[PDB]
This record gives structure tokens, C-alpha cells and sequence, in this order.
């Protein structure tokens, strides 16, 4: 039930986005410019952080976030486009850096003086690394025929894209749109636009393995990050937890109890095997062995021993089965779910219903282990206490 | 190696009319995306070329509206509407749909 | 829009290693893979070749041994280095990136650095 | 396999695969485990009772 | 898997013991008065 408030990740790399959104680090915006080709293991994105300064919205949106958690930093590899005879600047009022700045690894592709032709350049890019690669580009709606008229000229747009497994294709509607692709080595990722195409400048690669944090609390390494989730680090042993169901990272099965205690000791009376409440009556104080005891009182040498050799066997019995248990899988949750930016009302029920009757199984299962595990540990100290009594 | 055959060999054009340069491939060249590996280099005589026509039948930037070579499949013409004094270029037909990246012979186009 | 220069030795006596180098604005040698050429005298215009600027090299098949690209990434300029130079090897090396590797842009052929034989 | 699924609902996919996937690990065990103890049990009891 | 299929888990292979225990040359009195067992059975 406890947990520190604070991304405590010392020893492993962390990267404090703040300001800047983890969809705004392969675009480029002014929140991001030190965190444009960030890498590390770690990505804390927070709630003011805003992933673009115009206007506009990821299109296949919480999928593409999910890819970005587990990028392991990005690598931005130099993509050669050029785009000669056009004008390539174009920055709006909407993004403050230094006076006007557009994104930096974006291209407003804008025509040389307005209401002129748009040349129909059909760009094209191989990924020659043995790596896939992460393609982005941008559409800007125009909002009104005015300014698709001012900007990229009279009459219809059509922009296209093209790979091998993909060949969907595009028109404006007259509030930038992004749209990512999956790009094979040794494949092309061939565009064609004949404008309102917001063109890409360097292309997105993958490094590693890193998991994701979305929090709202500040980072301060002192800890080993190992689970995580909305609002600090939870970094136990313990295989259950009551905090959130959505932790994200090593962590421990959510259940629906307040807090399932284990009876790591036996059974006591102070003052199922057979006579664990019968000729020996209760329990008595003046005994230190363990989690079992053969407390002694005589006639003649009145005074406490203690039976060591099946206690400290015992004892064995119940730190190895302690040491089992409490033993945490290996398995890796991911961030399915979004708290900042929802996602799609019938898929949400679907992983709200999906994650509730997971912490249903998880509970039962906690609820039935900590019973049978109890039941286990009183009948085997009555064990004990029956092959002493023969 | 893909051996690239140009069409004719020279021009010796009169001003001011059409005249068509073709090249064609013992190999198709057509590339993965549908758009034509091929362009239409033209080097100006002792001096660096310059393309005129690039991706198969597409006009070039910063090129006269006179170049527009077509064709398809393997064998493609540049075309240009009418002949003036800068005409004057040994044109080279590039592929580009694998290594290597042959030319041409060259069409010396004169008056 | 990127400027490229060429520059070399011009007169060269035959079998020694040839030195090159190409100087060019803009890209950097940073974004786009660029490659070089030959031109024997007004002879067939050859391809000798691509390097990526990350360094992964392409050689015509037709000479592969005898030819080799320097990358040069810190400096903004790109060399290349001809072993076993003959009176075929006579040539106007012109320094240049080209349409069907991936950019649409024009070529811009650098100067040709004119190399002799002599004796 | 041959032709992947989008992306949104293949990370739910997944992710159910992986739940479901740690239930019945989980339940293996236990099942292993208190099954293991049962046949000692059952190897001990009547040994028990042919000692009295 | 597809089909009337088992059912997958993480561990590499899990083994039900069949028999019982063995002591080699939970419930009461297992390998008490009696030390360990004799392969002549
Ligand atoms: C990509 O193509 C090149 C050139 O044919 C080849 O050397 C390389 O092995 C290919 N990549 C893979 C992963 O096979
Ligand atoms: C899923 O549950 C969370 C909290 O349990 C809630 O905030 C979210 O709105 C739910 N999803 C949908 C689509 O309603
Ligand atoms: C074209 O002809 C050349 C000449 O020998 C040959 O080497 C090459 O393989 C041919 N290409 C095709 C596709 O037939
Ligand atoms: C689901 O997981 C399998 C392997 O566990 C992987 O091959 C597949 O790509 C995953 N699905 C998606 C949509 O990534």
C-alpha cells in the first residue's frame, strides 16, 4: 500500500520530458528541442506537456505512443530530402522560439509566392540500415479555400503516400494531422504531394528498450527503478499491490482486497492436524526458537530449552516458501491504456472490462493463495508438533 | 550491368521545331513504387551537365517547359517542343533502377 | 541547394596512388549519400561509384580493385583516392549526387578535375 | 502472423495473450504444486494408518 | 495454438510428481520412525 511520490530511477538513464510531449519528440516543437534526439531507458511524460504548438492530432494516436515507450531513445537518422525549387520555411505564429519557428525536423513545404503552382514532387527514401524505420509526416488542413488557395494554389489537392505494405492515400479538407508508418530495411517509403504536406527533414529510428512513465510527479534518482505508475515508483517485494491498476513497468497484480496479510506464522492461542488446540492447551511466553518452539518446564531442572533440530528445519520450510512466493515474475506490463489523452470510447470498455476481470482472477487467486498458504502453514507446525509428540 | 541504348546518335535540328531523343534497356526499368528509375542528363560540351528530365517521364525542377521526355516499359523519349540556341547538349539517358548507374553514348543535337 | 568544388594533382606520371578531394556547401556530408564518376576523353560517361555518408561504399563492378571513395565526414568535403593509375585512367573526373538514390534534385556536378598521364 | 494486424488492437491482443498467459502459468503451478503435496499425502495417510 | 489445444504457460517444463517422495541411500511422520526406503521392494 505504500509508495514513494517520486520517480526515484537512479542508476539507469531518465529523461525528463516536462513541457514536452513524447509525440512532440520526433516532430520537433520549441517544448522539445533538447529532447529531440534524446536516448535512454526511461521517458517520463507529464500532463501540461502538449505534443504539438499548432494546432492538430495524431491520426492512429495512442498506437504510435505505445511504439515510442519502447524505442529505447531515438536515433534520428539525417533523411537526404532536399526539395529544391520550392520555398522550405515556413513558420507560424503559433510556435514561439525565437520569434517564428516551425518544427525543426519538419518541413512546411509552402510554394515561392502566393497563389502559384505547387510543383507535384514525388519524394523517395530507402532505409538502407538493417533496422525498421520510423517514417513521420504531416498534412495541414487548410481550414478554408482561402488558404489553400494563398498558400499551395487553386484547385484540388491530392497527396499520396507509398511502400511496399503501404499505399493509402490522402486528400486535404478544407489543423495539421500526423500520420506514422512502419518502414522495412531495404524498402522505400516513396511520397508524392502536390501540397498542403507537411514534409519530413530526418527520419525516426529505434535504439532500445525503454518503458515509459506517465506521471505528474518530479524525477529524483535514489532509487533502482523497477515498477512505477501514475504518481511515483512502487519498488517492493511483494507480488501484490492496491495503489493503480494501470502500473506500468515490473509490477506487482492488482487486486480488488485493501490488504491480504500472509500468516507467515503459526497458529497461536495467547492465554489441522490433530491437538493443535488439545492436550497441549495454548501457547506460552517464555520461549525464543522461532516460528516454533519445544519450550521445556521439569521437576527437579526447572528451566526453558529448545528443540533446534526440527525448528531450524522448519524454519527453513517456511523462508524457502517465503522466498517462493514472494518471488515476483518476470513478465513486463506495457501502457495500454491513456489517463491524459482518452482513448476510443468502445475500446477503453473493452480494456476496462479486460483489466477488471483480470484484477477478479488476480484477487481470488491472491484471496485463495493467502487461505490455502495459511491452512498450509498450520498444518505442517501441527506436523512438526505430532512427529516430535511420537 | 545493364547495357542502355540511346536513339538516334545525332540531331542536326533546324530552329524552332520538335525533336525527340529515345533511349531504351534490354532490362524494363521499373521501380518498386511504379515510379520509373530513369532521367535525361544533358552536358553542355567541355562543362558540367545538367538533368533535364527525372523518376521516368517527370519534369524537372528548375527545367523548361520544352523537356518532357515520356515513354514506358523499357524503352523511353525524351521530347522537347521546339529547338533554340542553348539546345546545343550531348543528352545522356541515366537508369537508376540498379548498380549500375549506366548513361548513355550521348546525342550530339547541332543545328 | 548544396555547391560542390573539385580539386587534384593534374599531371600525374602512370602506376603511382592518385590523389583527389571534393569540397562541398550545405548538406555537410551529413544528410545524403553522394558518389563519384568518370569521364574518359570525350569517351562514355562511367559510374565509379556510391558511399554513404555513413561509410557503406558501392564500386562499379567494372573496376572495383583498383578504386576506393574517402568518406570524410568531420570535414565538408569528400576525396577519392585511384590506385594503379594507367593512360586509360586518363580522365575529367567530375564530383557529383544524383537523381534515383532517393533526392530529386537537379545533380549538381562538380568541376572536372581534367587528370593526365604525361609521361 | 503473415500479415500483421493494426497496431491497437494487436497491443490488446497481446497484452490479453500475456494476462491469460500468466493466469494459466500461474494456476500450473499451484496446480503442480498442491498436486506434488496431495500424492505425499496420500503416500503418508494410509502409511499412518498402516501403522496404528 | 488452434484447436482443442493445451494450454501455454512461461516455464520451460513443469513436472507433476506422480510418485512419492524419495530418500535415497508434508503429512505426519514422512521418513520418521522409519529412516529411508530399499529399491528390493
Ligand atoms: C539489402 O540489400 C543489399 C543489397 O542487395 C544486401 O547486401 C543486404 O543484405 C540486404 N539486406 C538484408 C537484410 O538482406
Ligand atoms: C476506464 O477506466 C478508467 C478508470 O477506471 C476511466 O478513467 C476511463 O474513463 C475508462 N475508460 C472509458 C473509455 O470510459
Ligand atoms: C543486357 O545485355 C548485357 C550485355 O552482355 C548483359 O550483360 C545483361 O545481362 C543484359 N541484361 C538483361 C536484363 O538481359
Ligand atoms: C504480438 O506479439 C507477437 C509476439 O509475442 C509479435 O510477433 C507481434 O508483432 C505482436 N503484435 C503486434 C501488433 O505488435
Amino acid at each position: 500500500r505504500t509508495n514513494i511520490p517520486r520517480i526515484c530511477s537512479k542508476g539507469k538513464r531518465t529523461v525528463d520530458l516536462g513541457q514536452c510531449g513524447l509525440l512532440g519528440t520526433i516532430t520537433g516543437p520549441p517544448q522539445c528541442d533538447q529532447f529531440l534526439e534524446f536516448s535512454a531507458d526511461l521517458i517520463i511524460e507529464r500532463r501540461e506537456g502538449s505534443d504539438v504548438c499548432y494546432p492538430g492530432k495524431f491520426v492512429n494516436e495512442e498506437a504510435l505512443r505505445q511504439i515510442l515507450r519502447e524505442s529505447g531513445g531515438i536515433d534520428k537518422e539525417a533523411m537526404g530530402f532536399t526539395y529544391s525549387g520550392i520555398r522550405t520555411n515556413g513558420a507560424t505564429s503559433s510556435c514561439r522560439r525565437s520569434g517564428s519557428s516551425f518544427y525543426a525536423e519538419m518541413k512546411w513545404l509552402l510554394s515561392n509566392t502566393d497563389n502559384a503552382a505547387f510543383p507535384q514532387m514525388t519524394k523517395s527514401y530507402k532505409n538502407t540500415r538493417k533496422n525498421p524505420a520510423l517514417i513521420v509526416w504531416g498534412i495541414h488542413h487548410s481550414g478554408s479555400t482561402a488558404e489553400q488557395t494563398k498558400l499551395y494554389g487553386s484547385g484540388n489537392k491530392l497527396v499520396t503516400v507509398g511502400s511496399s505494405n503501404y499505399q493509402q492515400s490522402f486528400v486535404p479538407s478544407p489543423r495539421i494531422d500526423f500520420h506514422w508508418l512502419m518502414l522495412n530495411p531495404n524498402d522505400t517509403v516513396t511520397f508524392s504531394f502536390n501540397g498542403a504536406f507537411i514534409a519530413p527533414d530526418r527520419a525516426s529510428f529505434l535504439r532500445g528498450k525503454s518503458m515509459g512513465i506517465q506521471s505528474g510527479v518530479q524525477v529524483d534518482a535514489d532509487c533502482e527503478g523497477d515498477c512505477y505508475y501514475s504518481g511515483g515508483t512502487i519498488i517492493s517485494n511483494l507480488p501484490f499491490q492496491n495503489i493503480d491498476s494501470r502500473a506500468v513497468g515490473k509490477c506487482p497484480r492488482y487486486v480488488k482486497q485493501r490488504s491480504l496479510l500472509l500468516a507467515t506464522g503459526m497458529k497461536n492461542v495467547p492465554e489441522l492436524f490433530g491437538a493443535i488446540a488439545g492436550f497441549i492447551e495454548n501457547g506460552w511466553e517464555g520461549l525464543i526458537d522461532g516460528w516454533y518452539g519445544f519450550r521445556h518446564q521439569n521437576a527437579q531442572g526447572e528451566g526453558t530449552a529448545a528443540d533446534y533440530k526440527s525448528t531450524q528445519s522448519a524454519i527453513d520450510c517456511i523462508t524457502g516458501k517465503l522466498n517462493r512466493l514472494i518471488e515476483k515474475t518476470n513478465q513486463q506490463f506495457e501502457l495500454i491504456d491513456n489517463e491524459f489523452t482518452e482513448v476510443e470510447k468502445q475500446i477503453g470498455n473493452v480494456i476496462n472490462w479486460t483489466r477488471d476481470s483480470i484484477t477478479e482472477v488476480w484477487s481470488y487467486n491472491a484471496e485463495l493463495l493467502v487461505a490455502m498458504e495459511n491452512q498450509h502453514t498450520i498444518d505442517l507446525a501441527d506436523s512438526e508438533m505430532d512427529k516430535l509428540y511420537e | 550491368d545493364i547495357v542502355m541504348t540511346q536513339s538516334p546518335l545525332s540531331l542536326p535540328v533546324t530552329p524552332g521545331e520538335p525533336a525527340s531523343i529515345s533511349c531504351r534497356s534490354n532490362q524494363s526499368l521499373q521501380h518498386s513504387n511504379g515510379y520509373v528509375h530513369l532521367d535525361w542528363y544533358r552536358q553542355k560540351p567541355g562543362q558540367s551537365p545538367h538533368l533535364l528530365i527525372y523518376l521516368g517521364f517527370n519534369r524537372a525542377s528548375g527545367v523548361p517547359d520544352r523537356f518532357s521526355g515520356g515513354g514506358s516499359g523499357t524503352d523511353f523519349t525524351l521530347k522537347i517542343s521546339r529547338v533554340e540556341a542553348e539546345d546545343v547538349g550531348v543528352y545522356y539517358c541515366m537508369q537508376g533502377l540498379q548498380t549500375p548507374f549506366t548513361f548513355g553514348p550521348g546525342t550530339t543535337v547541332d543545328l | 541547394q548544396v555547391q560542390l568544388q573539385g580539386s587534384g594533382p593534374g599531371l600525374l606520371r602512370p602506376s603511382e596512388t592518385l590523389s583527389l578531394t571534393c569540397s562541398v556547401s550545405g548538406v555537410s556530408i551529413n544528410s545524403y549519400y553522394w558518389s563519384w564518376v568518370r569521364q574518359p576523353p570525350g569517351k562514355a560517361l562511367e559510374w565509379i561509384g556510391y558511399i554513404y555518408y555513413s561509410g557503406n561504399t558501392n564500386y562499379n563492378p567494372s573496376l572495383e580493385s583498383r578504386v576506393t571513395i574517402s568518406v570524410d565526414r568531420s570535414k565538408n568535403q569528400f576525396s577519392l583516392k585511384m590506385t594503379s593509375v594507367t593512360a586509360a585512367d586518363t580522365a575529367r573526373y567530375f564530383c557529383a549526387r544524383q537523381g534515383i538514390f532517393g533526392d530529386y534534385g537537379s545533380d549538381y556536378w562538380g568541376p572536372g578535375t581534367l587528370v593526365t598521364v604525361s609521361s
